RNA sequence: GCGUUGGAUUGUUCACCCACUAAUAGGGAACGUGAGCUGGGUUUAGACCGUCGUGAGACAGGUUAGUUUUACCCUACUGAU
RNA sequence: GUGGCCUAUCGAUCCUUUAGUCCCUCGGAAUUUGAGGCUAGAGGUGCCAGAAAAGUUACCACAGGGAUAACUGGCUUGUG
RNA sequence: AAGGUAGCCAAAUGCCUCGUCAUCUAAUUAGUGACGCGCAUGAAUGGAUUAACGAGAUUCCCACUGUCCCUAUCUACUAUCUAGCGAAACCACAGCCAAGGGAACGGGCUUGGCAGAAUCAGCGGGGAAAGAAGACCCUGUUGAGCUUGACUCUAGU
RNA sequence: GCCCUGAAAAUGGAUGGCGCUCAAGCGUGUUACCUAUACUCUACCGUCAGGGUUGAUAUGAUGCCCUGACGAGUAGGCAGGCGUGGAGGUCAGUGACGAAGCCUAGACCGUAAGGUCGGGUCGAACGGCCUCUAGUGCAGAUCUUGGUGGUAGUAGCAAAUA
RNA sequence: AAAUAUGUAAGAAGUCCUUGUUACUUAAUUGAACGUGGACAUUUGAAUGAAGAGCUUUUAGUGGGCCAUUUUUGGUAAGCAGAACUGGCGAUGCGGGAUGAACCGAACGUAGAGUUAAGGUGCCGGAAUACACGCUCAUCAGACACCACAAAAGGUGUUAG
RNA sequence: GUCGAAUUUGGGUAUAGGGGCGAAAGACUAAUCGAACCAUCUAGUAGCUGGUUCCUGCCGAAGUUUCCCUCAGGAUAGCAG
RNA sequence: GGAAUACUGCCAGCUGGGACUGAGGACUGCGACGUAAGUCAAGGAUGCUGGCAUAAUGGUUAUAUGCCGCCCGUCUUGAAACACGGACCAAGGAGUCUAACGUCUAUGCGAGUGUUUGGGUGUAAAACCCAUACGCGUAAUGAAAGUGAACGUAGGUUGGGGCCUCGCAAGAGGUGCACAAUCGACCGAUCCUGAUGUCUUCGGAUGGAUUUGAGUAAGAGCAUAGCUGUUGGGACCCGAAAG
RNA sequence: GAAAUUGUUGAAAGGGAAGGGCAUUUGAUCAGACA
């Protein structure tokens, strides 16, 4: 008998492969492992795991957020990584003429790059160019903007959105939310 | 039957709705009714073009107002001022309103 | 049925001393409470405004709050599965400073000097505390200290 | 028919399975219940410095 | 599918994962909403405060066309004029050619400020504006003219 | 080891008397023993009285009338091949 | 000094009513009554997180319960 | 409001109670006759008394008798055996005991006693035997019959 | 201290039984010896974790390989698989020279759900693999319908004169 | 006025020096709070350990318990009723206590070898009818925790004091 | 027990389910009566009893808190995946 | 006065007998012995020999012997129970479908998204093509009339993966997305302050407030599919006394 | 033309049930390699 101080044959809890059955996203998945293994290249790493994520853990990254890193000092001449979909914004009326290396661009997003004078490429593209991730700069997109995340840790004096179908006077306005009627949460 | 945290739900089946079920079934055999009711009408009825003129009118409230559609007939006054009757105009394959 | 009100069971709690009644001593008015101080709860009974539950008798807290006559502390509670944090307005009566860490400041300010002195001299500046060590080799003389024979006494009853 | 009243057996084990969790302690603490009049002044405190800065 | 659900897994098993205590009976603690102010209060008054009582005032035969105004931002203000016109218009700011917006023709009822808008007249025919989106029209050269 | 009874009254266990007798000791065995009996009592439905209750009805109060089923199986036992 | 030296001395939704703001609505357009909203109290639920509620069944019924009484048996032996 | 009159009684109505006295017997919690501060008798919610009548409820006497002392014998039909005919209840598996422990009373488990094919007629100790999802009791936010200035109504008037 | 008196319950009876008296009893001390799914070492299975390896010309990078640790389980959760009726695709699959079904203390594979083969009986259809779909897996519910036992050649087949 | 339990502290979010902001505060640039700039590295502030730490969403079953040592209330007492801490049974086999849900030992993939635990070694029954010093003779001896019982009071039985 | 009558009885006929009929027992109304039988509403509801169908692998509980005409049930927090 | 021995401990001292095991499969390592060549017990067994080649070993099955083994299912703190269902066998026999939803995951497109009400077309309930609307999203907040989201590199501070500069390295410096804590700014509500001007009661500029919102602050959603969970439905299957 | 259940024949065991687990004896029966 042994005495246990954790739990036994325990899973690590990280995805160590894309949920999808994608066959050309395996494949980017098979050159990037063969890089982190023969590189130690701190890019590397993270870009293998990235592509693990799900849907909901790789939010789009609009061209204003490319932007915006643009104009930080010294990143002018940086390759944008974004292991997601790049989506175009309207608001912003100039764009650099940078380079930005993503899964997916929507057809807004590759017009606009181009139309500056930049390029879009793919992933096995950038491996090529910087094999260890020379000059590049990384994007993530927000993942608490997400409607679901509103509704989590609901409770008294939380301050959350509850979970409601229709929105008006006589919807969940009444005694509980109102000194007038009983309480205020 | 209150548990969670979920969402509050108004599903209204606490009559015989079973009795009242309609499943549209036949949704491709009426559209094949329907082609073989205008090609049996249109040989049938004239060299017309098996459908009255209609005018524009513009659209009532303030949430359509701003585009024109087609409306039910022509006025009185708006036949008169083409130069023929309403009667004539009916039966020549113009619609005529009269309110 | 059962009572649970605010002040039960503190019978003996909130007492005064034996012979220690009467006013408070103005030493406790004139000490001065900044945030970020350290400070220890112990209600005085003859002071009933500003008062502390009975729960926070003997507790240590964080000055979070300064007011007129009064201090805020922030103390941790274990509730449940966890700790959960309480903010107490208390008067100035209820609370003095803690000792737990002014001493520790004192050897903060030795340290500094150690390493100090030896920065120009010695490696190894050796600022780390150690436990009780066993002890060395020793030799005992008998010179005036010659051992006398002890032997268990027998029983008798001296009622 | 009667039952047990109350008891608190095997309730700290429970509590020992995930729970006994020291707070995680943050910098920049929450500033509630904080004299208004302080709070009222120490805005503009760092209004001044952020200009001079 | 039915091949892939746990009810193919609780074959064999006696309880099919309702437990031999508790079991699974037809409606304990009753149907639908029912206690909600007597045994299920704890669960409305957390994750629904607000359901029990009437705050507002009636208003009968409610029509909703009468309160249609879509909302329209100024950073959003430049994607009513067609993609192959924008490049002429911001390159060519200038007055006596200033571009017109009919915002009522795209389906919009107010016109709000948000966003920032270039620096370019721009000739907006709008039913309703807020005072800040006519200010930042008016900042760059363009004017607001009321429609209905 | 060997015996420890016959009766009057009571459904009674209990109790109390009469009489004989060497003696009329106390108890257990699912408060032994109902497919062994009996059914007087208690404890279904009918009915009467007293007290209680506005009433329907109540009463460890009294009174009267009220279906006691099956062994051919196994074992045990008694006899028999 | 924001009631009683401290530790008890008390009450939701709906409805009614009062005070305040004299403000918002009655949706074809107005004025005046009336009604409806906004903020703060009162009228009470003592089974006190708050259904509006008399008996009887020896004519009885159903779902259950050895989670629970009227026999043995077991633990205990005050009492005998 | 009036305080039980005439009568009657340990009565089918008296708790205490097997009341007290007398009678009946060798012996009587029974029966009868008396007595009455009657727990809680009583006058058409009828009181008291009554000849005749009763498959009504009780006590005693005579006759009579196997009710009993105390059992014995006889007849018919069964049971029994054979030919023919031929079911049912019930059945987890089954069927020898003593003690132990055990859901506090074992056919099985533990330790001992023991233990020899196949069987027939009897027998009622056991199989906590069979016959019915206990009619008693309690629980359920399950009923029904009946009653009442319970709550809410209603035909009629 | 040990022993004895004090010390009476019901079927026959229990230091577990036999039996044991300088014990095979009681108190105490010293060694040898017996044996658990526990401990130590090794093999094998699985699980988890940390790693190596895409180079063409030989097939699985969900592949192959190296290292270490771990393994109880009701209610319950999740994962990988087995089997059945029907459907799309494929094996130009099997078959009157015998398909399906059934019987078989005959053989083989898998930890298992199961799969495969031989022999007998039989007579017209049926299967492997990749996917789709569900009225898809029984020992029980005083379960439903149908069939069949022990009881058992047993109870019994004796009123109404023959 | 203990013992056992119990709060806090043992550094980089720290210490030291100089001086910037404010409508707060002071008779007063006095103080308070937050900062700019400079110095001090991991024997950087006790011990041991750390199958990595932190965090989020969602949902199952359960919401009759019971037993043992110690503390403890009611009751004559109870295999009775009710609490406290911990360990157990329930959910758990395996070796031992003859037998037993809870006691003792020890927790479990399939096998081989070795050594042990608690308990035992006359026979049933694997293992010394081993060794050593004493005690006991019962016409109802005695024989191993939980545990399946025995007391007051007595004996010129025998032993030691 | 009764046996010349308030007698026994055939046939015809009348009364139908909250109704009938009753020299009155809650009796009888087609083996059914303290509210008949038949079909439908109806697969009426049940916090209550019973049952709930293949294998292996890994992890692994709770009978406790607060509220409820809550005490054989739920909500809630905890424990678990 | 001089030894021996007992007891306890150490040896990188030597040596005999017995049992169980042989995992791996070119080489690579660390050592030992030798001047050297090489050898070796050094990162897991080889060498030699005999009998038999078939029921001999082994498998299956029946039986015997030693030890062990109580009847399953169920409710329960506790079942082999003197607790309940089960005499036997075959076939049938119980978490399903639908409307609306939560979390998670896959897919398409993305500030948008949804062809299938309908129309066109057809090898005809299939496949293919399409206009206008509509739904949800892109703005919130008030009971309402209403109003409506940049002082600033879309703010400051602290911690931050990755990248950049230097360095052999360690480190130092720069930039720092997502995310966490905190202080501000902006929009609506509430309570105040009430400018220039006036249908003299209208208008509400400017500046605040331990107040309040399911907000803004370089968008993330829409559609389809799947497991699990929720509610209404006969609702996992069978069962009342009643009305 | 399955099972419950039954007849005949053959084999085997049986001192108050039968059935089961680990191991081997005995009887019966059977596959694999002869490189
Ligand atoms: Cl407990
Ligand atoms: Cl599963
Ligand atoms: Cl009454
Ligand atoms: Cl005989
Ligand atoms: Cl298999
Ligand atoms: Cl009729
Ligand atoms: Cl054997
Ligand atoms: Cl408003
Ligand atoms: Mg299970
Ligand atoms: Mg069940
Ligand atoms: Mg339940
Ligand atoms: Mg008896
Ligand atoms: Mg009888
Ligand atoms: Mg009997
Ligand atoms: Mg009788
Ligand atoms: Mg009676
Ligand atoms: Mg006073
Ligand atoms: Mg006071
Ligand atoms: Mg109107
Ligand atoms: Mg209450
Ligand atoms: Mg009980
Ligand atoms: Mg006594
Ligand atoms: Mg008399
Ligand atoms: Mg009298
Ligand atoms: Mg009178
Ligand atoms: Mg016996
Ligand atoms: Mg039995
Ligand atoms: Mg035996
Ligand atoms: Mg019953
Ligand atoms: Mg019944
Ligand atoms: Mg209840
Ligand atoms: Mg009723
Ligand atoms: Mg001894
Ligand atoms: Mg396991
Ligand atoms: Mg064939
Ligand atoms: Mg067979
Ligand atoms: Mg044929
Ligand atoms: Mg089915
Ligand atoms: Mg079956
Ligand atoms: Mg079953
Ligand atoms: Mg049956
Ligand atoms: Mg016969
Ligand atoms: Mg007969
Ligand atoms: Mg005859
Ligand atoms: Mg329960
Ligand atoms: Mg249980
Ligand atoms: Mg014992
Ligand atoms: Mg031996
Ligand atoms: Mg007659
Ligand atoms: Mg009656
Ligand atoms: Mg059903
Ligand atoms: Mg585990
Ligand atoms: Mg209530
Ligand atoms: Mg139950
Ligand atoms: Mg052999
Ligand atoms: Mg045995
Ligand atoms: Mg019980
Ligand atoms: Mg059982
Ligand atoms: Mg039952
Ligand atoms: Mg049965
Ligand atoms: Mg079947
Ligand atoms: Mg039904
Ligand atoms: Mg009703
Ligand atoms: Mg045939
Ligand atoms: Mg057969």
């Amino acid at each position: 008998g042994i005495d246990h101080t954790s739990k036994q044959h325990k899973r690590s809890g990280h995805r160590t492969a894309p949920k999808s059955d994608n066959v050309y996203l395996k494949l980017l998945v098979k050159l990037y492992t063969f890089l982190a293994r023969r590189t130690d290249a701190p890019f590397n790493k993270v870009v293998l795991k990235a592509l693990f994520l799900s849907k909901i853990n790789r939010p789009p990254v609009s061209v204003s957020r490319i932007a915006r890193a643009l104009k930080q000092e010294g990143a002018a001449n940086k390759t944008v990584v974004v292991v997601g979909t790049v989506t175009d914004d309207a608001r912003i009326f100039e764009f650099p003429k940078t380079t930005v290396a993503a899964l997916r661009f929507t057809a807004g997003a590759r017009a606009k790059i181009v139309k500056a004078g930049g390029e879009c490429i793919t992933l096995d593209q950038l491996a090529v160019r910087a094999p260890k991730g020379q000059n590049t700069l990384i994007l993530r997109g927000p993942r608490n903007s997400r409607e679901a995340v509103r509704h989590f840790g609901m409770g008294p004096h939380k301050g959350k959105a509850p979970r409601i179908l229709s929105t008006g006077r006589k919807f969940e306005r009444a005694r509980g939310r109102r000194r007038s009627k009983g309480f205020k949460v | 039957a209150i548990s969670k945290n979920l969402p509050i739900l108004k599903n209204h089946f606490r009559k015989h709705w079973q009795e009242r079920v309609k499943v549209h079934f036949d949704q491709a055999g009426k559209k094949v009714s329907r082609r073989n009711a205008r090609a049996t009408r249109a040989a049938k009825i004239a060299p017309r073009p098996l459908d009255l003129l209609r005018p524009v009118v513009r659209a009532p409230t303030v949430k359509y107002n701003r585009k024109v559609r087609a409306g039910r007939g022509f006025t009185l006054a708006e036949v008169k001022a083409a130069g023929l009757t309403a009667a004539y105009a009916r039966t020549i394959g113009i619609a005529v309103d009269h309110r | 049925g059962k009572s649970h009100g605010y002040r039960s069971r503190t019978r003996y709690m909130f007492q005064r001393d034996f012979r220690k009644h009467g006013a408070v001593h103005l030493s406790t008015y004139l000490k001065v409470y900044k945030v970020g101080d350290i400070v220890d709860i112990k209600a005085n009974g003859s002071i009933q405004k500003g008062m502390p539950h009975k729960f926070y008798q003997g507790k240590t807290g964080v000055v979070y709050n300064v007011t007129k006559s009064s201090v805020g502390v922030i103390i941790n509670k274990m509730v449940g599965n966890r700790y959960l944090e309480k903010r107490l307005n208390l008067r100035v009566e209820h609370i003095k400073h803690s000792k737990c860490r002014q001493e520790f400041l004192e050897r903060v300010k030795a340290n500094a000097a150690k390493r100090a002195e030896a920065k120009a001299q010695g490696v190894a500046v050796q600022l780390k505390r150690q436990p009780a060590q066993p002890r060395e080799s020793r030799i005992v003389s008998t010179e005036g200290n010659v051992p006398q024979t002890l032997a268990p006494v027998p029983y008798e009853t001296f009622i | 028919a009667k039952s047990k009243n109350h008891t608190a057996h095997n309730q700290t084990r429970k509590a020992h399975r995930n729970g006994i969790k020291k707070p995680k302690t943050y910098k920049y603490p929450s500033l509630k219940g904080v004299d208004p009049k302080f709070r009222r002044n120490h805005k503009h405190a760092l209004h001044g410095t952020a200009k001079a800065l | 599918p039915s091949r892939f659900t746990k009810t193919r897994k609780h074959r064999g098993h006696v309880s099919a994962g309702k437990g031999r205590i508790g079991k699974h009976r037809k409606h304990p603690g009753g149907r639908g909403m029912a206690g909600g102010q007597h045994h299920h209060r704890i669960n409305m008054d957390k994750y629904h405060p607000g359901y029990f009582g009437k705050v507002g005032m009636r208003y009968f035969h409610k029509q909703q066309a009468h309160f249609w105004k879509p909302v329209l931002n100024l950073d959003k203000l430049w994607t009513l004029i067609p993609e192959d016109k924008r490049d002429q218009y911001l390159k060519s700011a200038s007055k006596e050619t200033a571009p017109v917006i009919d915002t009522l023709a795209a389906g919009y009822g107010k016109i709000l400020g948000k966003g920032r808008i270039p620096n370019v007249p721009v000739i907006v025919k709008a039913r309703f504006v807020s005072k800040l989106a006519e200010e930042k029209i008016r900042a760059a050269g363009g004017v607001v003219e009321l429609i209905a």
